[PDB]
């Protein structure tokens, strides 16, 4: 729960338009101006909108902000590939006596067809097993938009402990990449028929499976 | 005058902006009048009020003073204009610039053929904290002189009973400068600067306190 | 107009304190300097701000008692100090402020009136909170499964960065080295994989060259089918 | 605070000691300062250390001041020394009263 509530995601194709909403309360949006930020991987955020409906210097008029009552909106038309980013609303909150942000909306500009992930899964190497450890390695590449979730299974049973998952990162070809790692004891690894890495992207789940043998 | 005293219309309380540069034979002050700017006092309030009433005009001519070295136009939340923080229209609240308030020594010659009425002030902050904060030094000092007069004021830092949530004060002073004479402002802090002068006339004008409605 | 430059990336053990500096290219005194962070996979998080002209500080409840912000006007530098660090404090730390000016500046207002949309940003400071001191990597072969994928697992190193080449740089086509994961142990791990024709697995040799400058460690590993 | 329905007249003073020795001695600091204010007035006084021609063997002096406080208004005294404090206020009335200088005896 962020004080301002934003949808986690928005999308359109090039030249289309979108509206991203931002909901707060009397103590925040109701009595205060709204700021909107764009955030691209690796760099500081950039201000697009301040004072609810004014565009920041150099920003084209296809970004527009509005507010009414206790909710605010950022609208984007004429969609281009570079608008793909996380977008944040912000305002002062009079009860907390400080600034509050919404949770962000991941906007996707589908300037390329939605692309299913390529998944590679590696079992523990023999060297590592001999060092009394075991890591399964699930490598995920070439997907768009840049969001996935990963679940692990031992045989058919879900595995939650020992999981480490990266944030997705832009590849040189402008689709996205990520990695996931599962730590096991050697005893655990050899005792199951198999393990699977399950990658979910835009509601569609594919998996890879490895076995001790 | 409606909601405004003569002095308030003079200083430029935002709600009195409509009064700028108007003339009168008889200015009528209403008992309902109130100030809604930074809380102030006027030593010899009655005389200033009187001399203005008799002059019969609010005609104001702006002048370009050299306030190099300081930050001009200081404002307060106790003085709202069009929903935003402001100040008296005819006054210029000076503060430090880059943590300096250099001793100001600013001149303004009357090379006109009529007298000029200058209205200015001294700010008395509520705390030393405010003092350092406004003027970047512990003690301000103001000397206003002409060839034929001098007015020196020491700011008095300290809390007063809060007015519209404000514990500080401004003290208002005035100075008339004849043709051939020169206004000199020497200040090291706490100066509430004039933005110009009022013209001063002579004639049949006056002021009266009354709650009677105006009729056609 | 002013530009903002922060001090370099930092790493701290749990329970310790970190201080980040933020130097402006000129006077930047009148309006609130805000501090905002981003933990990996998390949203932007407002930590607090100060309106330097007053010295007044505002802090998010989550950090009260352990976050202190200072503004030293005399050097045009601002600072963020966060004490008793935990893993949750791992984030990119940015300072920021507005390029706002006014014909008339407010002298006695409520704190909220000097906070504006932030259009001037620092470059960000990477702070890592971990119990790990500097450690060279263990590197494990990832044996190949009409193409096949094989690679190298570079496990348990600290800090960033690591580099990876294949066949001493002679092999470049089909190489994808992945961003590291920051593990619960406080150590990083990454993998580099090469996609090759499966037909050439039998004869062709594949050796990954891993370099971790902070620990002055280098590793070569031959990668063969199991 | 004047939370009464009539005006209050406050009478107070500032002590001007005859020497610095007295100054440190009375107030434990070199320079006193007094500000007495209401919502509609302010009166600030600086003590003046120095000898005056002795009166009944006293070279120092007290200066007396007064302040009227309206209902709804508040008396505020801010001082760092040399304050001769009021113990209260006088009621202030209006009417036909006056004063006359005379050496004539009173008769029945
Ligand atoms: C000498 O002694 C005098 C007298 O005691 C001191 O004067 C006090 O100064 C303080 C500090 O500013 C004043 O504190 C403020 O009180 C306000 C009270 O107003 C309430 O009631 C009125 C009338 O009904 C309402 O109009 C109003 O809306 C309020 O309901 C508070 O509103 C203020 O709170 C605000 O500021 C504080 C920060 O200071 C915030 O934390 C709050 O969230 C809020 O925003 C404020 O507390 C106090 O009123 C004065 N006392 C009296 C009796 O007058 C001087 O300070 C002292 N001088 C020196 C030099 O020390
Ligand atoms: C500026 O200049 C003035 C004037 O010169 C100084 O004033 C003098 O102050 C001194 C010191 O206080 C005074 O000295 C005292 O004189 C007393 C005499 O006063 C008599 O007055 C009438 C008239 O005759 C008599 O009827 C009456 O009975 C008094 O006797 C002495 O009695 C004093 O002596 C006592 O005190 C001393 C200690 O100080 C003891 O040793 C003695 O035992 C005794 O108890 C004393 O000598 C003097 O009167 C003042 N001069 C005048 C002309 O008024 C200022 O002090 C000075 N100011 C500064 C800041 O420098
Ligand atoms: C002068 O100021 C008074 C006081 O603020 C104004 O009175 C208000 O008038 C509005 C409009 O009718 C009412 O809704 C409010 O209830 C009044 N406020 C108060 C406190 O009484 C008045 O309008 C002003 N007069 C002029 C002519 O400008
Ligand atoms: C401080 O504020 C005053 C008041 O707004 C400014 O005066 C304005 O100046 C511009 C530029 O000459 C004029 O076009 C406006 O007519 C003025 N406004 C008013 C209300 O008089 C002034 O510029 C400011 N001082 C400085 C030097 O920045
Ligand atoms: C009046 O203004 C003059 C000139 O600015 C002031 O002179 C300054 O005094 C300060 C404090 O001693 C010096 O450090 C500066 O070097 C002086 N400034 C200049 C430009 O000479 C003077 O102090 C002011 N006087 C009063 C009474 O305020």
């Amino acid at each position: 729960q962020s004080v301002l509530t934003q949808p986690p995601s928005a999308s359109g194709t090039p030249g289309q338009s979108v509206t991203i909403s931002c909901s707060g309360s009397r103590s925040n949006i109701g009595g205060n101006t709204v700021n909107w930020y764009q955030h691209l991987p690796g760099m500081a955020p950039k201000l697009l909108i301040y004072s609810s409906n004014q565009r920041s210097s150099g920003v084209p008029d296809r970004f527009s902000g509005s507010k009414s009552g206790t909710s605010a909106s950022l609208a984007i038309s004429g969609l281009q590939s570079e608008d793909d980013a996380d977008y944040y609303c912000a305002s002062w909150d009079d009860s907390l006596n400080g600034v509050v942000f919404g949770g962000g909306t991941k906007l996707t500009v589908l300037g390329q067809p939605k692309a299913a992930p390529s998944v590679t899964l590696f079992p523990p190497s023999s060297e590592e097993l001999q060092a009394n450890k075991a890591t399964l390695v699930c490598l995920i590449s070439d997907f768009y938009p840049g969001a996935v979730t990963v679940a692990w299974k031992a045989d058919s049973s879900p595995v939650k402990a020992g999981v480490e998952t990266t944030t997705p990162s832009k590849q040189s070809n402008n689709k996205y990449a990520a990695s996931s790692y599962l730590s096991l004891t050697p005893e655990q690894w050899k005792s199951h028929r198999s393990y699977s890495c399950q990658v979910t992207h835009e509601g569609s789940t594919v998996e890879k499976t490895v076995a001790p043998t | 005058g409606e909601n405004c005293t003569l002095i308030d219309a003079l200083l430029g309380d935002p709600q009195c902006d409509g009064f700028q540069n108007k003339k009168w034979d008889l200015f009528v002050e209403r008992s309902k009048a109130y100030s809604n700017c930074y809380p102030y006092d006027v030593p010899d309030y009655a005389s200033l009020r009187s001399l203005v009433a008799s002059s019969g005009t609010l005609e104001f001519n702006n002048e370009s003073f050299n306030w190099t070295g300081v930050t001009q136009n200081g404002t307060s939340s106790a003085c709202i204009r069009r929903s935003n923080n402001s100040f008296f229209s005819r006054l210029n609240w000076l503060t430090h610039l880059n943590f300096k308030y250099p001793a100001l020594n600013v001149t303004m010659p009357n090379n006109e053929q009529f007298d000029k009425l200058y209205i200015w002030g001294v700010h008395h902050p509520g705390t030393d904290k405010d003092q350092i904060f406004l003027y970047a030094q512990s003690s301000g000092r103001i000397t206003v002189s002409t060839k034929r007069s001098q007015q020196a004021v020491i700011p008095n830092i300290g809390s007063r009973p809060r007015i519209r949530n404000i514990p500080s004060r401004i003290s208002i002073y005035w100075t008339i400068v004849k043709p051939g004479d020169i206004l000199l402002i020497n200040s090291t802090g706490n100066l509430i600067a004039p933005r110009g002068y009022f013209k001063i006339r002579s004639g049949k004008s006056s002021i009266m306190r009354s709650d009677a409605p105006i009729g056609k | 107009e002013v530009q903002l430059v922060e001090s370099g990336a930092e790493v701290k053990k749990p329970g310790s304190s970190v201080k980040v500096s933020c130097r402006a290219s000129g006077t930047f005194y009148k309006y609130a300097i805000n501090w905002v962070r981003q933990a990996p996979g998390q949203g932007l998080e407002w930590m607090g701000g100060i309106i330097p002209f007053f010295g007044t500080t505002n802090y998010a409840q989550k950090f009260q008692g352990r976050l202190t912000i200072t503004a030293d006007g005399s050097t045009n530098t601002a600072y963020m100090q966060l004490d008793s660090l935990r893993s949750e404090d791992t984030a990119v730390y940015y300072c920021a402020g507005p390029s706002i000016t006014e014909s008339h500046y407010c002298l006695d207002c409520a704190a909220k009136d000097y906070y504006y949309g932030l259009d001037v940003w620092g470059q960000g400071t990477t702070v890592t909170v971990s119990s790990a001191s500097t450690k060279g990597p263990s590197v494990f072969p990832l044996a190949p499964s009409g193409t096949a994928a094989l690679g190298c697992l570079v496990k348990d190193y600290f800090p960033e960065p690591v580099t990876v080449s294949w066949n001493s740089g002679a092999l470049t086509s089909g190489v994808h080295t992945f961003p590291a994961v920051l593990q619960s142990s406080g150590l990083y791990s990454l993998s580099s994989v090469v996609t090759v024709p499966s037909s050439s697995l039998g004869t062709q040799t594949y050796i990954c060259n891993v370099n971790h400058k902070p620990s002055n460690t280098k590793v070569d590993k031959r990668v063969e089918p199991k």
